[PDB]
């Protein structure tokens, strides 16, 4: 806790597409952006254009589960306020684990796709998905699903439990 | 003279290199590197590392790269962090290299060379109309 | 798509369009000439020439040149002279090459093409500081 300051985590497979990136930074007034994935970090092409157009005043940095545990763990961003950008919430519940303080989840968009069932306008989970979500919410941590900060917040449990029970 | 050492992806790094000596003749104290896929930062460092090894660096270190952000970027920015007389620029291109490999010469500044890399580098970009 | 002609002193034009390539992924409608020291414009003029019977010239041609001035930019200069979407830009570099070769396939005018690359191989030039 008196290390960084999640100041918003946000889920999105396209991690920085539109103004969504643009619109939320001024929002959430952040400076940072770290991106966890490893299929990305693996991506030396993908990484070049994220940084290249990442907004000005605000850097983007791309770092795997394993050293953004690392990276949280140093005080060096004590207070910091820096915005987490994550593909999938599976990866989530592994930061939770490693002692990664998350108070609410915010499900920005996630690409359908066949064999998972869709609970939004541009929202998708699998029983993979579904089951990370739940394990949040049992930690007492809020989950809340919407596109945009102007757009009504939904509760992803309230979506799910008309979907599955 | 101050050391300049090209990085960029792939092995344009080397031509760029050759068409400058074609134009002003070989350069002592120039050095290169290639990016090549499947390496990452860290290869780039100690092959950066092995060309410095080979260059003067009394008087500075000047890395001229191809785009910002890039690994060639990230690798020589890791480089020069702490280290006074060292730079990195980006957008490398014919003009701006002849034209610090040039100046280098009349033996400038650190602060005189980079700043000359970098108009040299934006005025170099002309369209003819 | 407009396309893309690079010449530079020398045989660094392959290599740009290469590493480019190793950003992007392959391209087409793009072509490319070296500059040998014995050769003079003339010979350069045919070289384009050929590169340019090859390439779908509909839309206009963008020729991408090493520096102001040079044999490269002289006889690009003496095809482009009275011709409709066809022009010459002297200080190629990767941020120029990779942010054209993108806003190519989104169909600009010319004009635009033409704005767009003079901007970001400029804007490419930053030192990091």
């Amino acid at each position: 806790n008196d290390y960084m300051v999640i100041g918003l985590a946000r889920i999105d497979d396209r991690l920085i597409h539109g103004q969504v990136a643009t619109r939320w930074t001024k929002e959430t007034n952040v400076s940072r952006i770290i991106v966890v994935s490893d299929e990305v970090a693996a991506d030396t092409v993908r990484k070049t254009l994220l940084t290249q157009v990442a907004p000005p005043g605000v850097t983007a940095h791309v770092v795997d589960v394993a050293k953004m545990i690392r990276v949280y763990n140093n005080p060096k961003y004590a207070g910091e306020r820096v915005m987490l950008l994550f593909t999938n919430p599976t990866d989530v519940e592994r930061l939770v684990e490693g002692g990664v303080k998350i108070t609410s989840v915010n499900v920005g968009g996630m690409a359908f796709r066949q064999g998972k069932t869709q609970v939004n306008n541009a929202v998708s989970v699998d029983e993979k998905d579904i089951e990370a979500f739940k394990k949040l919410n049992a930690r007492g941590i809020e989950l809340e699903v919407r596109k945009v900060s102007t757009d009504p917040k939904l509760k992803m449990m309230d979506l799910i439990s008309k979907i599955d029970k | 003279t101050i050391a300049i050492v090209i990085g960029t992806h792939g092995w344009a790094a080397e031509q760029l290199l050759k068409t400058a000596e074609m134009l002003l003749g070989e350069q002592e104290n120039v050095g290169w590197i290639d990016f090549v896929p499947g390496e990452n930062a860290e290869t780039l460092i100690e092959k950066y590392n092995a060309q410095l090894a080979k260059l003067d660096t009394t008087k500075g270190v000047l890395f001229l790269v191809d785009t910002w952000g890039g690994s060639p970027f990230n690798a020589a920015s890791r480089i020069v962090v702490d280290k006074e007389h060292y730079e990195v620029i980006a957008g490398v291109n014919i003009p701006m290299l002849v034209e610090t490999l040039m100046a280098r010469d009349d033996d400038p500044s650190f602060d005189e060379l980079v700043a000359l890399a970098v108009e040299t580098g934006r005025e170099g970009v002309k369209a003819l109309k």
